[PDB]
RNA sequence: UGAGUGCAGAAGAGGAAAGUGGAAUUCCAUGUGUAGCGGUGAAAUGCGCAGAGAUAUGGAGGAACACCAGUGGCGAAGGCGACUUUCUGGUCUGUAACUGACGCUGAUGUGCGAAAGCGUGGGGAUCAAACAGGAUUAGAUACCCUGGUAGUCCACGCCGUAAACGAUGAGUGCUAAGUGUUAGGGGGCCCCUUAGUGCUGCAGCUAACGCAUUAAGCACUCCGCCUGGGGAGUACG
C-alpha cells in the first residue's frame, strides 16, 4: 500500500527546528512497519489563501509504502497537536 | 450500559441501575484506605446546619492523587474500582518505581494501559499536563486552579472541559455549565472525559435506595407552619402567597443571585452561565 | 472540440500540477465546465478530485 | 478478501488441480466471505447495503449445498464437518 | 474636526428596496454615508436609480471635505442602483480606481426562507 | 448454450466510523461614524441616538457542501453530491481454464424502508408548524410583514406510511430502423459488438391518448390484485 503524505510547515520556524521537525515526521512515517520511497521538499511557497494570518508556507512530500495504517494515523494525530504544522493530506495511489 | 430490572414489585417497577461492567476488582487496596465517619450536616457546634443528610451506608475513604506530581515516570493501570465517595470510577495506577495510587479513571481507560505525567508527556488520555503544553480544543478534566493544590474543576462522572485559547499567562477554559474562565497555565489537567458516563440515567426506584446513600427526606414549606417557614401556614392547601418564593431562613430562592461581587475571579471570568 | 488529456496521452491527474490545472479554471477560481474545456467525463471527474484536493492544500484558491 | 487467501483455501478443497469451480470450492469461499462481512458488521452494524450481499451469499451457498446434498451425501457431510456450519 | 485622507473605499450596497453608499478608508473606517432614506425617499423611490445617484453624490460631497480624490468601489447586492450610483460618483468630482462586484454567495449553506406567494 | 466460480480489466454522489477544509448566515467584543435600517402593492408592528444598519478586524458555534453538475452515474427500492483515510457490498466487459441445470417465481415469514412523529441524552446557527403583533379585508383565528417554541442536526431505539410514480410486478426469448450519451472490448478517425441511458419512428397493439428492442407488441412460467358509486378505508373483532 503506497501512500503519499504532504504537509505544510509554518514559515516562522527557524531552519534548525524545521529540519528537526521533518526528521521527526519522516521517522514517524518510517518507524512503524514502513519505509519511505522518497522524502522531498519544495520550499517556502506562496499560498492561495491565508491560514491564521500566514500568507506563505513550506511544503514537504513524504511518499510512503507501508501497510496496516498505524504510522499514517499517528502522523495525523500528532500533526493535529503540532501548531508548527498547518495542513496535512494523505492520498493512496 | 444500564440494567432495567423487571417490575415484580412496585419498588422495582421503574427502577434502573448500572451493569458495573467497567469494574475489574472489588476488593480495594488496604494501603490507601482511610476512615470516613458520617457527620450528617452536624457542625462543630453539634448543630444541623445542612439538611437532608444522614442515615446512610458506611464508607471508607479511598485516597486519591489529584496532583500528579510524580512526573516523568510512567504508570500502568492495574484495576478500575468503585468509589462510593463520588460518582466516578477510579483506577489503581502502578508507577514503575512500584507505587500504587488512585486516580479518576476516564472514558476509554483500559487495564494494562500506560499513564504518564508532566510537561514532556504525550497527549493521550489519562496523562497529566499543564495548560501550556495542552493544545487548543482538546477535552480535559481534573483542572487545578492553584498550581500545587490539586484538581478541582472536573471530577464528576462524564464531566470534561475544553481548552479554547490563551491570553498569555492565562488560559481560557469552557467549563461544563457553559461558563468560560481564564485559568493559569502552570496548572495541570488530564485529557479526557471522566468515566461512568451513564451515572445520570439511573432511576432510583425507591426511597430506601436514597436513604442508603444518606439522603433524609425533603419536607416542603407549604406544609410547614408559619413558625418554621414563610411559605408555610394556611387553611387548606394554600399557595405561596408572596411576590417571591422564599427559603426557610427567609431569603428568596427563585431567580435571585447569591454571589459575592468584589471577588477576585470576577475579572478572570469572561463569560458566565 | 478536443480533449486535452486524450490529446497528450496522460491518463492520471495529479493534485499538485497547478501549471496543468490552472487553465481549467476561470478568473474567479471556478471549475470550468466540460462544454468549454472539451474534456471527457472521466478526466473531468478526475479534475474535480485533483482540483479540490489542491484547494485543500492551498495550491489553488477557492476564489 | 484477496486472491491470496482465496487461492490458499481453494487449493485444499478443490477435488482436483485445475478445478476452481466446484460447489465445494465455491461454498468454502462463500463461508470465508460471510464471516468477513459479519466481522465487519459487528463493528459497523448499520450497513444494511452490505448485509444484503451477505444474504445473497448465504442463499447461493445453501443452493449449492442442497445440490451437493442431492448429488453425494458423503461429500456434503464431509464438507459441512470440515467447515462447521450446521 | 479635521481629517486628511487622500484615498479610500466606497461601499455600494444595493437591494430591491434600498441602496446605501458609504465611504471609508482603505482600512474600514467610516467618513460618511448616504441613503435614500437619509434623503427622504420613501417607497418605490428608494429602489430607483435616481436616489442612488443622489446618495452617492451626497456622500461623496460629505467626504471630499475630508480631502478625497481617488476611491475604490465595492458593490454588494442586486438592484438597478449600482450603475447610476457609480456614474454619479464619477460626476461627484472623484476618480474611480477599481470596481469589485463581490457579493456574498454561499457554498450551499444556510437554508433560505420560504417563497413569497404574492 | 442458461446459471455460478476463476483469471485479466473498467467505472461509480453504493453504504458505515473517524478526520480535515473553505464560502456564507447568526451572535458577541473592539475601532470608525451618524440618522435611520428593514420591509411593503402601499404602510405599519420590530430594531435604533443606551449609537443601530453600513464598514473592518477577530472570535464562538451549528448546519449544508456553490462552480464541477450532465435525459450523467450508483443503489433492490427508499435514497446517495465538499475532500480524505479505514472497513465493506454489488454491477459491466473479455476470456474461455472450472462445476455441469445447481435455474426462475415465491404465499406464509423475515428485514430494509422519504418526510413528519414519538422516547432517552446531547446540541442548537439558519429556516420554521403552533403562538404573539402589524397590515389587508365586509370579516381574515389566511395569503403579505416583523419576530418566534417544538422541530429541523447527532447517536441508540420505535413507527412503518407517501402522487413510496415509470401510477406500468419479476424472469426468459423473438420482432424494422435512425440518432445522442455512459463504462468497456475487437478490427481497419471510421466500422462492428456487449450492459445501461434518452429522443424520433414502421409493423403490431390501444377506447383514444399513446407504447414501440428500456413495449403498453408477440408468447410462456410464478406471485399479488379488480369486479358499479357512496356508506367506507368507516365500524365490531
Ligand atoms: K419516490
Ligand atoms: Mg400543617
Ligand atoms: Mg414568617
Ligand atoms: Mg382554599
Ligand atoms: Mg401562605
Ligand atoms: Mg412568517
Ligand atoms: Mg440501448
Amino acid at each position: 500500500r503506497t501512500y503519499e503524505v504532504m504537509y505544510i510547515v509554518r514559515p516562522n520556524i527557524e531552519e534548525d527546528a524545521k529540519k528537526a521537525l521533518v526528521e521527526r515526521f519522516n521517522g514517524i512515517l518510517a518507524t512503524e512497519g514502513a519505509e519511505v520511497l522518497e522524502a522531498k521538499d519544495w520550499g517556502k511557497r506562496r499560498l492561495a489563501y491565508e491560514i491564521n494570518d500566514f500568507k506563505d508556507g513550506f511544503y514537504n512530500i513524504v511518499r510512503v509504502k507501508s501497510d496496516n495504517n498505524k504510522a499514517t494515523d499517528e502522523f495525523q494525530r500528532l500533526a493535529k497537536i503540532s501548531d508548527d504544522i498547518i495542513r496535512y493530506m494523505v492520498i493512496r495511489e | 450500559a444500564i440494567k432495567k430490572y423487571k417490575p415484580i414489585t412496585n419498588g422495582r417497577r421503574n427502577m434502573t441501575s448500572l451493569d458495573f461492567a467497567e469494574i475489574t476488582k472489588t476488593t480495594p487496596e488496604k494501603s490507601l484506605l482511610k476512615p470516613l465517619p458520617k457527620k450528617a450536616g452536624r457542625n462543630n457546634q453539634g448543630k444541623l446546619t445542612v439538611r437532608h443528610h444522614g442515615g446512610g451506608h458506611k464508607r471508607q475513604y479511598r485516597v486519591i492523587d489529584f496532583k500528579r506530581n510524580k512526573d516523568g515516570i510512567n504508570a500502568k493501570v492495574d484495576s478500575i474500582q468503585y468509589d462510593p465517595n463520588r460518582s466516578a470510577n477510579i483506577a489503581l495506577v502502578v508507577y514503575a518505581d512500584g507505587e500504587k495510587r488512585y486516580i479518576i479513571a476516564p472514558k476509554g481507560l483500559e487495564v494494562g494501559q500506560i499513564v504518564e505525567s508532566g510537561a514532556e508527556a504525550d497527549i493521550k488520555v489519562g496523562n497529566a499536563l499543564p495548560l501550556q503544553n495542552i493544545p487548543v480544543g482538546t477535552v480535559v478534566h481534573n483542572i487545578e486552579l492553584k498550581p500545587g493544590k490539586g484538581g478541582q474543576i472536573a471530577r464528576s462522572a462524564g464531566a470534561s472541559a475544553q481548552v479554547l485559547g490563551k491570553e498569555g499567562k492565562y488560559v481560557l477554559i469552557r467549563l461544563r455549565s457553559g461558563e468560560v474562565r481564564m485559568i493559569l497555565s502552570t496548572c495541570r489537567a488530564t485529557i479526557g472525559q471522566v468515566g461512568n458516563l451513564q451515572h445520570e440515567l439511573v432511576n432510583v426506584g425507591k426511597a430506601g435506595r436514597s436513604r442508603w446513600k444518606g439522603i433524609r427526606p425533603t419536607v416542603r414549606g407549604s406544609v410547614m407552619n408559619p413558625n418554621d417557614h414563610p411559605h408555610g401556614g394556611g387553611e387548606g392547601r394554600a399557595p405561596i402567597g408572596r411576590p417571591s418564593p422564599m427559603s426557610p431562613w427567609g431569603k428568596p430562592t427563585l431567580g435571585k443571585k447569591t454571589r459575592r461581587g468584589k471577588k477576585s475571579s470576577d475579572k478572570l471570568i469572561v463569560r458566565g452561565r | 472540440k478536443v480533449c486535452y488529456f486524450t490529446a497528450n496521452g496522460i491518463t492520471h491527474i495529479d493534485y499538485k500540477d497547478t501549471e496543468l490545472l490552472k487553465r481549467f479554471i476561470s478568473e474567479r477560481g471556478k471549475i470550468l465546465p466540460r462544454r468549454v474545456t472539451g474534456t471527457s467525463a472521466k478526466y473531468q471527474r478526475m479534475l474535480t478530485t485533483a482540483i479540490k484536493r489542491s484547494r485543500h492544500m492551498a495550491l489553488l484558491p477557492y476564489v | 478478501i484477496s486472491q491470496e487467501r482465496k487461492n490458499e483455501i481453494i487449493k485444499e478443497y478443490r477435488v482436483h488441480e485445475t478445478d476452481t469451480g466446484s460447489p465445494e470450492v465455491q461454498i468454502a469461499v462463500l463461508t470465508a466471505e460471510i464471516n468477513a462481512v459479519n466481522e465487519h458488521l459487528r463493528t459497523h452494524k448499520k450497513d444494511h447495503h452490505s448485509r444484503r450481499g451477505l444474504l445473497k451469499m448465504v442463499g447461493r451457498r445453501r443452493h449449492l449445498l442442497n445440490y451437493l446434498r442431492s448429488k453425494d451425501i458423503q461429500r456434503y457431510r464431509e464438507l459441512i464437518k470440515s467447515l462447521g456450519i450446521r | 474636526v479635521k481629517k486628511n485622507i487622500e484615498n479610500g473605499v466606497a461601499h455600494i450596497r444595493s437591494t430591491f428596496n434600498n441602496t446605501i453608499v458609504t465611504i471609508t478608508d482603505e482600512f474600514g473606517n467610516a467618513l460618511s454615508w448616504s441613503s435614500a432614506g437619509a434623503l427622504g425617499f420613501k417607497g418605490s423611490k428608494k429602489s430607483t436609480p435616481f436616489a442612488a445617484q443622489m446618495a452617492s453624490e451626497t456622500a461623496s460631497k460629505s467626504a471630499m471635505e475630508h480631502g478625497l480624490k481617488t476611491v475604490e468601489v465595492t458593490v454588494k447586492g442586486p438592484g438597478p442602483g449600482r450603475e447610476s450610483a457609480i456614474r454619479a460618483l464619477q460626476s461627484a468630482g472623484l476618480e474611480v480606481t477599481a470596481i469589485r462586484d463581490v457579493t456574498p454567495v454561499p457554498h450551499n449553506g444556510c437554508r433560505p426562507p420560504k417563497r413569497r406567494r404574492v
